[PDB]
């Protein structure tokens, strides 16, 4: 009968985090006004055989966390645990599949100091990568509380807000990959 | 003391005397004033000697006078 | 009956207001004279276990059976000692309940009367009661 | 509670306006084109408007009226137990010793003691969050 | 000059601060007279009582006269 | 009906009565004291260093400071004032009164709240611990413009702490302003509507709104700057176009961020005038759009900080600059309406609410000049500047922060400031900030740029510089009496008893004892309108308010 | 103190409190002695919060 204040504190705060990100496009599109031709210019070749998978995975595991909220709402928390797991795992794919990227694109010549492409790049989509690993710290500080108490609404409320974060991490990056890797 | 200020004040050692307190304060401030003989050539250590000196021995006297006067107990 | 500005709130609560620049407790005497009277008072009570009270006002013709009525007032009245001045009546009446009888008032009462009176000559009022506090308490045990 | 996103969709209203006038007029008649850093910005300052008025339509059309957002209740409407509220704890101080750990070992560079920072902002905030969800010990 | 630029800097502010101070310090608070033994007692009657210790047969009492 | 009181209230309390609530409280009422003593310290410590400086620039030549010093002393002075005076102290009068305007027994986050106060103290000790290395703290501005914040430019350790300290207070404000909107949105009293809050209430949840556009961008900022100091990135590098990228981000957050410390102080004022007058708030419902406008004016606005700049849309954030003056006007009109055909009796939080209207209107007169990119292309980069955002600060952050201190001191703490001596500090205040800031318009048109540690005799600007230097030691020692009159009236000073000391207060925490309890509230009144103290404390008054409402 | 405010019909804001032992007629604990020992302050510590529930 009331609105939940742990969801109107988390959506309140989401909403001014997405300023900070603003503030990182702000750099990329400054920079990409300023390339003068080559966005991303050589020897930077992004390559979209992994980046479409990686990207495909974190998106899926949306759909499993929106199933782990229905569990919750529905009092099940072991149906929450399950959910919660798997999108923890496809998460900690994203981050592996982030980093195996990072590693061929220094390789072959795409460094934060390299380039003033390599600094837009590596700040942009290495801070959203710190926020997919601070949501994943969220996801096993959650699991563990759901083995110290009794399933309560409040803890209820918990799984609800940390799917907000994971939800708003996922869209962000939407808007990464496809300002990145097709408005070149 | 009494319980009202401590309430352990029967479990154990609650109570150290105002003089300890009071004559190491004004030791405590001497030691600072007497570290100003030495080797060093610079005076910006100095001050700050004096002022912490000052400081603490203004604390002391503070403390003793509102003592004196039965402000504080 | 209220006064102006004082409301009875829902939870029985008095909720008063004072005109801005004024003062809400305004006591004849000083702020440190207070102080010190309610320092005696505290700490005077704490060494002896035993409430002590001080009271400034008429006490009837009778003064003393005007005291007694007067003690009903202090909290745990049975383990209170209550010092009632009269200014306009020129006396004294000490009075306490029987928790403390037997603990030294006996002796103290009459010497906190004596206190009390000398200051009184002198045109010191808050100097009298302190002073009346202090002796009295002194004499009373935590028993 | 249709006031208080009527409150965000009135400043949404204005922001996409800006955003959208300021992008059109740097775009003419301005050097360098669309000046890229205050059009990302507005853009953005919409979305947080929008975003948080769109949860507070979605959360009004729900619930029905409530004492606080009736034009003539009681007090005696809002009886009951309103909710958890922490009444102390120490961690928050720890959290922020911890944070300030971390920033002090980034502003020198330190990876040591920035290692070091995180894990204690990891732990600290994981005092915070089991703080009163741990059980009793078990011997 | 130098020595009046030191004057006005030290010196103004300090005479600044004594006659403002004057003026309003030396004011009547609001804070009531001491109350005199020669004039009458025209206060509400007072009633003081200590706190502690934290929380009707008399025992016994005395009279006395000034 | 003899009930016993003590002869004078506990000065203080027992040995280990604060020390372990101090870093375990959840209250937001000693949470809001902790705020308002911290940042009255920061106020002090910042206040030396514009006395460093205001000593050195009374003779030309380089007396005892050097020029690397000098340009230490005004970053770290404006900083301290901007960031860890004024911005946390919008917080300190949020915690203070807030829950018990809205009739709430708390904030939404508890934790959350005393988290915001540790993170801002140990984020601001972060920024000034850097006067304790060799080569000292920041010395590139407040601004920290472009690429003279570059470790090319800026190599020292002051800097980075510098950027690291502002991002940790960073966190704790917005986290503070994610707790107010919450707090408002979700904790009223039964039977308070929206349109019934209080205004202070108002804009503090139109201030928090303003954090959270403001203080994030800030934080990506300057987390870029970071990575181009450490990292040897290229987001700032002028051949990249980071001059003006830098520039476009730090205004985006700067210019809100002036109105998240001037809301607020008007919401202060706007709770002071009516009760002081013995009449109703005027035009409580438009002052609502009036901040509602200046809120999102303020967003849009940005760019008229860099109209030298050759680089900006002039003609688009000219008007809108202008436009901002709109709202602002209708507020004095609202106040001096408030104040009109009322009974004044000009005790201290009302001398000080009077001294706010005359300072900030001149400031604010001076904004409207500035606003216009001609007659600012000779005076930006000069002390005209400096003299706008004093006199506009000043009222707002200082004559509305002590008017709020006086008003609300008998409420949190039980005894009230001498009044006597509340007289002297404003006047005191008055004179100095007067004498020290008027002339500072003539210096900067006369050709004396802003951030000089030195000028030359042949200059011109001797005599102004030291009558300006005059003022500023009696803004010093006005400091003085505030500080005794708030040492000896918190434990000496006259005791409240009663639930309003003001007598004609209108917001709910005028309807509770002084102090409140730990729950702010032993029983809630009916509420009505905008004024449910004075409908409590008046109820005669009650068909006289609703039959005379309108003109 | 269980951390669970409540609204009193007047309007009263009040903190349930778990006794830690004989409890008055009208309700409030009866005061305890000190005994040298640690104190609960924490309602989870008193097994408020339950169990979550037997399995893997
Ligand atoms: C090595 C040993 C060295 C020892 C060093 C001693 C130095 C200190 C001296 C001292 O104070 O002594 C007494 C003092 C005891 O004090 P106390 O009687 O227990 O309590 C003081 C009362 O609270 C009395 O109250 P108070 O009035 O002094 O305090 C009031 C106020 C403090 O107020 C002030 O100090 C302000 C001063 C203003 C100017 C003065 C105005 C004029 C005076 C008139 C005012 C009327 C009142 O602080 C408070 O009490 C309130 C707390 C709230 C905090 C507010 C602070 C925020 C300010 C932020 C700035 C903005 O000693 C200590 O506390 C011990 C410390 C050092 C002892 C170490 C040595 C022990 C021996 C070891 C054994 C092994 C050796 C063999
Ligand atoms: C870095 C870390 C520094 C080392 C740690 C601190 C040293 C000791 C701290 C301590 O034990 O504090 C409590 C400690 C008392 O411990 P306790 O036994 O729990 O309390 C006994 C009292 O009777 C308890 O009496 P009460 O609780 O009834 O006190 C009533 C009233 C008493 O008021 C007074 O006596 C006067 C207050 C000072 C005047 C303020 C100046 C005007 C500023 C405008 C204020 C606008 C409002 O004081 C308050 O209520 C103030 C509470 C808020 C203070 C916020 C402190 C910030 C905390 C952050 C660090 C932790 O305070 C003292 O007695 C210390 C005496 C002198 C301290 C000088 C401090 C100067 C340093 C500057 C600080 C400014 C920040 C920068
Ligand atoms: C960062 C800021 C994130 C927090 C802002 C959300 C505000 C929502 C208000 C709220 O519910 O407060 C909860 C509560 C406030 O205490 P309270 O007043 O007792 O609230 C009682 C509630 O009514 C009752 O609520 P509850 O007891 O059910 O607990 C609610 C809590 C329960 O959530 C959980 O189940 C666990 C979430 C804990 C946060 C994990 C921190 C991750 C740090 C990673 C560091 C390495 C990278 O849910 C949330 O707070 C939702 C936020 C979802 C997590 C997103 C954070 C990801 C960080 C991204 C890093 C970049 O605080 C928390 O539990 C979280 C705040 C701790 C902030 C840590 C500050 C340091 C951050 C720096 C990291 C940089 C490292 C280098
Ligand atoms: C600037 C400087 C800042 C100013 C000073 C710093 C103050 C910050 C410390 C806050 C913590 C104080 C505290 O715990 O006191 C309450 C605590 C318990 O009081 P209580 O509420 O009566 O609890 C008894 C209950 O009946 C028993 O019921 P209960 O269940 O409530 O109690 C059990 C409860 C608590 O049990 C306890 O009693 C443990 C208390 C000790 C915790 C030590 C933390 C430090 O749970 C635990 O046993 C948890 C213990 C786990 C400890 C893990 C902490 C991780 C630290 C991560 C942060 C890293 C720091 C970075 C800083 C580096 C740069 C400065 O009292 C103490 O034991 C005080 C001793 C602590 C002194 C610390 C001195 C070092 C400070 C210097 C650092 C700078
Ligand atoms: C926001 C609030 C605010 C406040 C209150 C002030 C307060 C004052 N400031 Fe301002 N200032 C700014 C905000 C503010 N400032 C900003 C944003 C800048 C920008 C700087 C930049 O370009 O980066 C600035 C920069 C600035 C300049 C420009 C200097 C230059 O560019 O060269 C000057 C010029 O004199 C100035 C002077 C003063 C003076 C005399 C006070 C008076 O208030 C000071 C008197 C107050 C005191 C508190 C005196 C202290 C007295 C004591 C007794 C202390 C004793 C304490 C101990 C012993 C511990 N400051
Ligand atoms: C309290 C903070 C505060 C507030 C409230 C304001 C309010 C205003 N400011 Fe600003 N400003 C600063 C803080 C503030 N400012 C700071 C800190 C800087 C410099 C930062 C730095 O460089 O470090 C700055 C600098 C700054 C500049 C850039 C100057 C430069 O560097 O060249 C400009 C230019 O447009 C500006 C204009 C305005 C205007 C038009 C208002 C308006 O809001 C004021 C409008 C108010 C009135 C007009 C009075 C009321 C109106 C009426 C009674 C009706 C009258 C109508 C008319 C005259 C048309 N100020
Ligand atoms: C925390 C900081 C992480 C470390 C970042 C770093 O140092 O990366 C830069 C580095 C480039 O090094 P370089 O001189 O080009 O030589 C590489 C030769 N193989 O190597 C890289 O370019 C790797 C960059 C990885 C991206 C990390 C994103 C971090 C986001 C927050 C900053
Ligand atoms: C990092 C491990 C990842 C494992 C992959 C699967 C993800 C879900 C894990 C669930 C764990 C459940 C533990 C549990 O319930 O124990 C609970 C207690 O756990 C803790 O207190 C600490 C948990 C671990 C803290 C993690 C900190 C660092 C996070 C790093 C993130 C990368 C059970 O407590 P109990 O005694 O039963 O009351
Ligand atoms: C309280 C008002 C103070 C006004 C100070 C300004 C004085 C200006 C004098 C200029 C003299 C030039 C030679
Ligand atoms: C809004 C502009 C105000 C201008 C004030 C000027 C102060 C007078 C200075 C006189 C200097 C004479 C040399
Ligand atoms: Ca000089
Ligand atoms: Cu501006
Ligand atoms: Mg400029």
């Amino acid at each position: 009968n009331r609105p939940n204040m742990v969801s109107v504190g988390t959506i309140v705060w989401l909403s001014s985090e997405l300023m900070f990100f603003a503030g990182l496009f702000a750099m990329y599109f400054t920079a990409r006004a300023q390339a003068g031709g080559a966005w991303p210019p050589e020897p930077t070749e992004l390559n979209l055989a992994l980046a479409v998978p990686v990207t495909l995975v974190l998106i899926a595991s949306s759909f499993t966390c929106q199933m782990g909220v229905f569990a919750a709402e529905r009092g099940d928390v072991f149906g929450l645990r399950r959910w919660y797991v798997i999108t923890f795992l496809m998460g900690l794919f994203f981050v592996l599949g982030q980093g195996y990227e990072y590693i061929h694109l220094v390789e072959h010549g795409t460094t934060i100091p390299g380039s003033a492409y390599g600094s837009v790049f590596y700040l942009a989509t290495g801070f959203h990568g710190l926020h997919v690993i601070g949501g994943l710290v969220a996801f096993v500080l959650l699991l563990a509380r759901t083995k110290m108490s009794k399933f309560t609404p409040a803890q209820a409320t918990a799984a609800i807000v940390v799917s907000y974060y994971w939800h708003f991490v996922d869209i962000v990056w939407i808007a990464l990959f496809a300002t990145i890797y097709f408005v070149r | 003391v009494d319980v009202e200020d401590v309430p352990s004040a029967e479990w154990g050692w609650s109570h150290m005397p105002i003089g300890v307190m009071h004559i190491g304060g004004l030791l405590s401030a001497a030691f600072l004033l007497v570290m100003m003989r030495g080797n060093h050539v610079g005076h910006v250590e100095d001050w700050f000697l004096i002022g912490f000196a000052a400081v603490i021995v203004a604390l002391v006297g503070r403390n003793w006078w509102l003592r004196r006067r039965g402000w504080i107990r | 009956d209220l006064p102006y500005g004082s409301a009875l709130t829902s939870s029985g609560r008095i909720s008063a207001v004072t005109e801005p620049g004024e003062l809400s407790v305004h006591y004849p005497f000083p702020t440190m004279d207070l102080v010190v009277l309610d320092d005696a008072l505290k700490y005077g009570s704490r060494a002896a276990k035993a409430r002590f009270a001080v009271y400034i006002g008429p006490l009837g013709a009778d003064t003393a059976a005007t005291a007694r009525e007067i003690l009903a007032n202090v909290p745990t009245p049975e383990n209170a000692v209550l010092l009632a001045v009269s200014p306009d009546q020129r006396a004294i009446e000490v009075v306490y309940g029987a928790d403390v009888k037997g603990r030294g008032i006996e002796s103290a009462a009459p010497l906190g009367v004596s206190a009390a009176a000398a200051s009184f000559k002198e045109g010191n009022l808050i100097d009298g009661l302190i002073s009346a506090v202090r002796v009295m308490s002194a004499g009373v045990s935590p028993a | 509670m249709h006031i208080e996103a009527r409150l965000f969709e009135i400043l949404t209203a204005f922001f996409a306006l800006a955003a959208v006038v300021y992008a059109v007029l740097t775009a003419m008649f301005a050097t360098g084109g669309v000046e890229w850093a205050g059009t990302t910005a507005l853009v953005l300052t919409t979305g947080l408007t929008l975003i948080t008025g769109t949860f507070f339509r979605f959360v009004a059309r729900r619930l029905d009226t409530r004492p606080e957002d009736y034009e003539d209740a009681e007090i005696s409407d809002g009886a009951g137990e309103l909710g958890f509220f922490a009444p102390h704890s120490w961690w928050p101080i720890l959290i922020s010793l911890s944070f300030s750990t971390a920033a002090v070992g980034a502003a020198l560079w330190l990876p040591w003691l920035i290692a070091a920072g995180v894990a204690f902002v990891i732990t600290s905030v994981c005092g915070l969050v089991f703080e009163y969800y741990w059980g009793p010990e078990k011997h | 000059s130098t020595a009046l630029t030191h004057g006005l800097i030290g010196g103004v502010p300090l005479v600044l601060f004594a006659v403002l101070a004057l003026i309003f310090l030396t004011r009547k608070g609001p804070h009531p007279d001491t109350y005199k033994m020669s004039d009458p007692w025209t206060h509400a009657p007072i009633l003081w009582a200590a706190e502690e210790p934290r929380e009707v047969v008399i025992g016994g009492g005395a009279s006395g006269k000034w | 009906e003899l009930e016993a009181r003590r002869p004078f209230p506990e000065r203080m309390g027992p040995k280990g009565n604060l020390i372990y609530k101090l870093i375990t409280t959840t209250d937001h009422k000693l949470i809001g004291i902790m705020y308002c003593v911290v940042c009255f310290a920061f106020f002090l410590v910042g206040g030396l260093m514009a006395l460093f400086m205001r000593t050195e620039l009374a003779m030309p030549g380089l007396q005892f400071l050097s020029n690397e010093q000098f340009n230490q002393l005004f970053t770290m002075h404006g900083t301290v004032m901007l960031l860890f005076y004024a911005t946390p102290i919008v917080f300190g009068f949020a915690n203070l009164v807030l829950p018990l305007q809205i009739g709430a027994p708390d904030v939404a986050f508890p934790r959350l709240n005393a988290l915001s106060f540790w993170l801002f103290l140990f984020g601001a000790l972060i920024a000034i611990a850097g006067f304790i290395t060799p080569g000292g703290a920041a010395d590139f501005g407040w601004t920290a413009y472009s690429p003279l914040t570059d470790a090319i430019h800026s190599p020292g350790a002051g800097g980075d702490l510098w950027i690291m300290g502002l991002a940790v207070g960073g966190l704790g404000t917005i986290l503070g302003g994610v707790n107010m909107i919450t707090t408002v949105v979700c904790m009223r009293a039964p039977g308070m509507t929206m349109f019934r809050m209080p205004i202070f209430t108002w804009n503090i949840l139109v201030t928090s709104i303003l954090v959270l556009i403001a203080f994030p961008i800030l934080t990506a900022a300057l987390f870029g700057l970071a990575a181009d100091r450490h990292l040897g990135a290229h987001i700032y590098d002028p051949a990249n176009g980071g001059v003006l990228l830098w520039q476009h981000l730090f205004w985006f957050f700067g210019h809100p961020e002036v109105y998240i410390i001037a809301l607020p102080f008007f919401g202060i004022v706007s709770e002071i005038f009516p009760v002081f007058s013995r009449k109703p708030i005027f035009g409580y419902t438009t002052l609502i759009y009036a901040t509602l406008a200046i809120a999102a004016l303020s967003v849009a606005v940005w760019a008229h900080h860099m109209y030298a700049t050759g680089a900006v849309l002039l003609p688009f954030f000219s008007f809108m600059t202008f436009l901002i003056a709109v709202p602002t006007g209708i507020k004095f009109f609202n106040w001096i309406g408030t104040m009109w055909k009322g009974q004044l009796t000009f005790e201290t939080p009302m001398l000080f609410s009077v001294g706010f209207l005359i300072t900030f209107l001149l400031g604010g007169l001076s904004g409207v000049l500035l606003a216009s990119p001609p007659l600012d292309f000779h005076v930006t980069d000069s002390y005209f500047v400096i003299a706008h955002f004093h006199y506009v600060l000043f009222g707002t952050i200082v004559f509305a922060t002590y008017a709020g201190i006086y008003f609300w001191f008998p409420k949190m703490t039980g005894r009230l400031l001498d009044e006597r001596l509340g007289k002297l500090h404003f006047w005191l205040t008055f004179i100095g900030f007067h004498t020290t800031f008027l002339v500072q318009h003539w210096l900067g048109d006369e050709g004396m740029p802003r951030r000089y540690a030195d000028y030359l005799p042949t200059d011109g600007f001797t005599t102004l510089n030291v009558i300006s230097t005059v003022g500023a030691f009696i803004l010093g020692v006005s400091m003085l009496p505030f500080v005794w009159n708030v040492f000896k009236s918190w434990r000496y000073g006259e005791p409240v008893t009663v639930d309003d000391p003001w007598g004609y207060g209108n917001s709910l925490e005028w309807a509770t004892s002084c102090p409140p309890p730990r729950h702010n509230f032993t029983e809630l009144p009916r509420i009505r309108s905008e004024r449910p103290a004075f409908e409590l404390h008046y109820p005669h008054m009650v068909e006289r308010m609703r039959a005379e409402a309108h003109v | 103190e269980t951390g669970i405010i409540k609204r009193l019909p007047h309007g009263a804001y009040v903190e349930l409190h778990q006794p830690l032992g004989p409890v008055d007629e009208h309700g409030h604990p009866i005061p305890l002695e000190y005994a040298g020992a640690p104190l609960p302050k924490r309602m989870n510590k008193l097994g408020s919060g339950g169990a979550p529930g037997t399995g893997s």
